[PDB]
């Protein structure tokens, strides 16, 4: 219906090495955040939960359209939910031999 | 039932042609170059063709006095503007803006002139890629890393490459490359002088650059006899560049 | 899960807003959705007493006034002595409605139902109060629905709340407040359930706990109007005081609890074991079940009694002429009871709980909550001990961690204290030692296993708004590039793009019928097992069935002009039980007008010719070669397709749809084209061969062939090309003609011979002599000049 | 003619993470359960299973 498809399209990344932190994942979230949406874009991040990765978040950037304080896109929200991530769990790791 | 059979065509036939323009081949080299260093992070800075003397020679490490500046060799406008004679002068006033804070991770193509008569190896207006890397510890090793990607790029990964010592003014130590030989790439660590004078502290900040010739490089690569042909603009060349290029087999 | 403001201040409060509340929750890392507002458009409704009552009935209500207020009703169990619920003169109501002075007598507000006030469906057991409440009370207050719920979407790692205490442990949390457990000390009977009751497991590798308690004398009835509430609340008609005291209980610590009959279980023992082959039993369904090797029951010494998780018995459940009482509460592996629960499509609240997994922590006190409430209101008086079988063990997982390791992984700057104050706040005992915290994880938080899990704890509350921002610095370095496939695809497609085609993008899975449309192999098709709907069933073969309907789609809409191409993949069935093949495909469609200017004249309609041509611009864009021969290929035209061809192996086709295909598609003249495209980009090209211009002009001739008018012209391009030794450089054919000027079934065939030394400049005769040679061998295979 | 916007929006993505070092990468639309679900965290048990 106007909002499911059965089959859709989708984005995923993984990125694994040494010292990778969560404030890392952060900033690549932000250069896709303006990739997509402008460069003034920022950034919000909400816990969450998801299995395979842990912390978790649900991430929402600002709305291009109304600059602040709200509109239809945004839902007078001023956030747009548009990704989610978060740190891979370790029995992922573990298991893809890592 | 005779419909089916009236309405039998010979596909063999020729087909209605759509016709595909060619991308110079000297575009060609310096897209793959560009695309290249895209992806190690670097910026493709484009500047002026007609310089100044300060940006073309001074700020490279070539002060009044030197052979290089001779008014014989370059097509100069006034005392103090010429037509570029590389793309280092976008290199020198990119550095300059950055006012001693790095990274600088530049790639400059575009067309650079020598007052000379042209000939089968020799156009008066050629194209030319410099790059510019300046952070904190580039050492020459970093530079080798990143000659030996470029060659990678250009000629497949088998491709056999040597290394000489050499020397330019605005480098120190430096470097030319050659292909299996048949030079290819110059590129040096940069004199700390052009540091100094583009405004970065050459004591914390090291630097490496580089040139090539895509004009160069296309008719080593094709086997193109003529520099000129180039220029010239001939379909029968320009059509021979249509497809897609893979490694190979 | 459902979570009443009113009710979680007994274990917790917040000392704050429900909003507040729920936001903060949300905030934090459980997603309040929903908000219900059970005062819902509730205005002046105040408790009253029907002092006296006429004849529907006018009453004379004390509402806690000055004076009685007289209100006409004539709901179906009315009269005097009964505290009832009223909505004043000025009042409002949900359902619509609000009230007023109306006369005909004279009624001055509303007295009232449940219903009225807003309860539901399937969950509610005019109102009349069951103790005597003060007149002129806020009614709402009075009826424990002075209240919003708060409806948590919960995922599976937060179990723990699931239940009153456990969200109130999560909330004590977030204000860094107290919660309190409710009472569960009873005063016992001399007597002990050991002397009452066995209890055996057979199965204990299924079965870590099974526990009982008894609790005497009971007096079935109604519960108080709170336990009546709460469950309407928490989303559960309210049954009888014992029937509620379980399902109650379950709602406060998750803890899921059984309630037999003692004097009708059938013995003094209890036994947990598997069903058996086929094994029959009848729950308190009355439906009669027969089971598998694989179901959990309750027996009593030879009879299943009760299935386990699930269900109960018929026979041994309580009745309302129950007396005495065992309280089961026990851990049932939570796949066994998810996969009985499933079948039978039997999921309650309380195998659902089950299937989460439960807090030991908690087994043992949840009982005793249901035996003091018992106790408490259903009179009954409690037995010392419990038969427990099968060890539940330690209720305190200890981990380590260290600060630096959780500013490593999120990458802020917290010290042990911070973390340690957010550990003790969440109630897990800490101790520092060196530079190691030693947390004390609780059984009520199972999700917590690993260090990692107390990451996310710390990070959850101390907030991800806090957490820097920063890039990966990667210490091998790797140009980032599209391979050469990727690159050949993104060029490809702005080739097909600038020749006019639009990129469509169509579902993988078609009609099981259509599935193996336009396929080159009779290959296997894959179905799906479940398909939302028979037009999405089976993964298609080809790209083109979707891509006509597109363009069927298009051309209803008086979209007349549709050219689309597609990369995409099929799917071939590799037998069973293995992946399929995937391969991917370019395809495209086209109808209608390829070049229109009408004013000008200019008006190119498609045609095979063109379609063609798109295809030659791909072969031509990557530097392959293809050829074509006639194929006869079901749902084109026999006469207008070609098999494509690289390497001398076929890779796809390009054809004009069969007329009937067309037609049922209310099409004109429409052409599509399939191809491999892993074929053509497993081929690799290399770099351009560059070869100079000639130096010297070639030389052409033309030939008319008069010849059969089934030859196809590639058939005498080849004879040519194989007798034009080394001079010949190509051929093209420039007029084709069959008419009356000629010999029927023949046709002449003009083909332009053009000769090329790239070292030489040709004499007339060295091409004579070549091409008198071709003309030989032309005519010597049936082709007159 | 068009590209799709979903392809565009996917290749713009690719563009800004190609300059960032990373490699774009395919595999298949039919999966097994051990890779679509074990190996990322769900086990036989869970929910979306
Ligand atoms: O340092 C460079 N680039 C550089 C380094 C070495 C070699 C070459 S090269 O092969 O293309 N070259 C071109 C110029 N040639 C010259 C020019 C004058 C004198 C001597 N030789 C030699 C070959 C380019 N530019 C900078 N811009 C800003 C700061 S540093
Ligand atoms: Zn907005």
């Amino acid at each position: 219906d106007a909002t499911h498809s059965h089959q859709f399209t989708q984005i995923e990344g993984l990125v694994v090495d040494k010292n990778i932190k969560m404030s890392d994942l952060k900033g690549t979230l932000e250069l896709v955040a303006k990739k997509l949406f402008g460069a003034d874009r920022e950034i919000r991040l909400r816990p969450s939960y998801f299995p395979f990765t842990e912390p978790s978040v649900e991430v929402d950037v600002s709305c291009f359209k109304c600059k602040g304080k709200g509109c239809n896109v945004c839902k007078h929200t001023g956030w747009i939910e548009i990704l989610g991530a978060g740190m891979v769990h370790p029995n992922v790791l573990e298991m893809a031999g890592f | 039932n005779q419909q089916l059979a009236e309405e039998t065509i010979d596909v063999t036939l020729p087909s209605r042609q759509i016709s595909i323009g060619s991308k110079h081949p000297l575009t060609r080299t310096v897209e793959e170059i560009e695309d290249l260093f895209l992806g190690l992070g670097y910026e493709i800075v484009d500047g002026y063709e007609v310089e100044q003397d300060y940006y073309n020679f001074e700020a490279l490490n070539l002060p009044k006095s030197h052979p290089a500046r001779d008014m014989q060799d370059s097509f100069y406008i006034t005392d103090e503007i010429l037509m570029r004679t590389h793309t280092s002068p976008v290199q020198a006033r990119t550095m300059e803006k950055r006012n001693g804070q790095g990274p600088v991770k530049i790639i400059c193509p575009g067309k650079v002139y020598r007052r000379d008569s042209d000939d089968a190896t020799h156009s008066h207006q050629f194209t030319q890629i410099e790059g510019l890397v300046v952070d904190k510890n580039i050492k020459m090793s970093d530079l080798k890393g990143t000659l030996e990607l470029v060659a990678k790029k250009l000629f497949g990964a088998d491709r056999e490459i040597r290394l000489r010592p050499s020397y330019f003014p605005f480098t120190e130590p430096s470097v030319e490359v050659d292909v299996s030989w048949i030079e290819i790439l110059g590129a040096g660590m940069v004199h700390p002088n052009v540091l100094e004078m583009a405004g970065f502290d050459s004591n914390e900040y090291s630097g490496f650059a580089f040139g090539m010739g895509p004009d160069r490089i296309a008719m080593l690569k094709y086997g193109i006899e003529d520099i000129r042909y180039f220029y010239t603009n001939d379909v029968r060349f320009l059509e021979q560049f249509k497809a897609v290029e893979d490694r190979g087999e | 899960m459902l979570i009443s403001n009113e009710w979680l201040k007994d274990y917790v409060d917040a000392g704050v807003k429900v909003e507040d509340l729920a936001e903060r929750i949300t905030r934090t890392g459980i997603e309040v959705d929903n908000m219900i507002d059970y005062s819902k458009d509730i205005k002046n409704l105040v408790v009253g007493y029907i002092q006296s009552k006429e004849k529907l009935n006018i009453c004379q209500v004390d509402i806690g006034e000055e004076e009685p207020v007289q209100i006409v009703c004539g709901a179906p169990n009315v009269d005097a002595g009964q505290h009832v619920i009223v909505a004043k003169v000025g009042g409002r109501l949900p359902g619509g409605i609000k009230i007023k002075r109306a006369k005909g007598e004279r009624s001055e507000g509303m007295i009232c139902s449940l219903q009225e006030i807003g309860i539901s469906s399937n969950v509610v057991p005019i109102f009349v109060f069951p103790t005597e409440v003060e007149p002129g009370t806020d009614a709402l207050t009075a009826l424990y629905l002075n209240d919003q719920v708060m409806e948590f979407d919960l995922t599976p790692n937060r179990a723990d709340a699931l239940s009153m205490v456990g969200t109130a442990y999560e909330v004590a949390a977030l204000y860094q407040t107290e919660m309190t457990k409710p009472e569960t000390q009873s005063n016992e009977t001399s007597e002990s359930a050991t002397n009452e009751l066995s209890v055996t497991i057979d199965n204990p590798e299924k079965v870590p706990y099974y526990s009982a308690r008894v609790v005497k004398n009971v007096s079935i009835e109604p519960s108080p109007i709170w336990v009546q509430a709460r469950l309407i609340k928490a989303g559960i008609r309210p049954i009888n005081n014992v029937v509620d005291i379980s399902n109650y209980v379950l709602l406060e610590y998750g803890q899921p609890l059984h309630m037999f009959d003692q004097d009708h279980i059938g013995s003094k023992e209890i036994v947990v074991r598997q069903a058996k082959d086929e094994e029959t039993m009848t729950t308190l369904d009355n439906n009669e079940r027969k089971l598998v090797d694989t179901d959990i029951v309750i027996s009593n010494g030879q009879e299943p009694i009760a299935l386990a998780g699930v269900m109960g018995g018929d026979f041994s459940e309580v009745t309302e002429q129950t007396t005495n009482v065992v309280i089961e509460g026990a851990i049932f592996d939570p796949v066994s009871i998810r996969h009985t629960s499933r079948r039978l499509n039997l999921r309650s609240e309380a195998s659902s709980r089950f299937e989460k997994g439960i807090a030991t922590e908690f087994v043992d006190e949840a009982v005793d909550r249901a035996c003091y409430l018992l106790q408490e209101l259903a009179s009954g008086e409690v037995l010392q001990d419990r038969v427990s079988s099968g060890d539940l063990g330690s209720f305190v997982t200890p981990i380590d961690i260290t600060a630096e390791k959780v500013n490593k992984t999120i990458g802020f700057n917290l010290s042990n204290d911070e973390i340690q104050s957010i550990f003790r706040q969440l109630g897990f005992e800490t101790t520092l030692k060196g530079e190691t915290l030693t947390v004390n994880v609780p059984s009520r938080r199972k999700d917590i296993t690993i260090k990692e899990d107390l990451i996310e704890e710390v990070a959850r509350i101390y907030g991800y708004d806090e957490i820097p921002s920063s890039l990966p610095v990667f210490g091998e370095v790797t140009s980032g590039e599209l391979t050469d496939r990727q690159h050949k695809t993104r060029t490809l497609k702005e080739t097909l793009e600038g020749a006019g085609l639009n990129q469509a993008i169509t579902y993988s899975l078609v009609s099981k019928d259509h599935a193996k449309d336009f396929a080159l192999q009779e290959r296997p098709t894959i179905s799906l097992l479940m398909p939302m709907s028979e037009a999405h069933a089976t993964l298609r073969q080809s790209l083109l069935p979707h891509l006509i309907e597109a363009t069927a789609y298009n051309v209803a809409r008086k979209n007349k002009d549709v050219r689309l191409y597609e990369i995409g993949r099929v799917f071939f069935g590799n037998g069973e039980g293995e992946l399929p093949d995937e391969v991917e495909y370019l395809s495209g469609i086209l109808t209608g007008e390829y070049v229109v200017n009408a004013w000008q004249g200019k008006k190119e309609e498609i045609d095979f010719f063109i379609a063609k041509g798109v295809v030659d611009r791909v072969a031509e864009k990557l530097n392959l070669e293809f050829s074509y021969k006639a194929g006869k290929i079901e749902g084109l035209h026999p006469g207008r397709t070609a098999i494509v061809s690289l390497g001398g192996a076929g890779i796809g086709f390009i054809g004009e749809l069969h007329p009937q295909v067309a037609a049922d598609n209310d099409l004109k003249r429409t052409y599509v084209f399939e191809l491999n495209y892993d074929a053509m980009m497993q081929v690799a090209v290399g770099y351009i061969n560059y070869e100079q211009i000639p130096k010297f002009p070639g030389v052409t001739r033309d030939i008319a062939l008069e010849v059969n008018h089934d030859v196809p012209s590639s058939e005498l391009k080849q004879i040519i090309h194989n007798n034009g030794e080394d001079i010949l450089q190509s051929t093209l054919v420039f007029d084709v003609y069959e008419g009356e000027h000629l010999e029927k079934g023949k046709k002449s065939v003009a083909i332009r011979l053009n000769y090329l030394d790239t070292e030489d400049t040709l004499t007339d005769e060295r091409v004579s002599k070549i091409h008198d040679k071709i003309l030989e061998a032309l005519q010597a295979q049936g082709a007159t000049i």
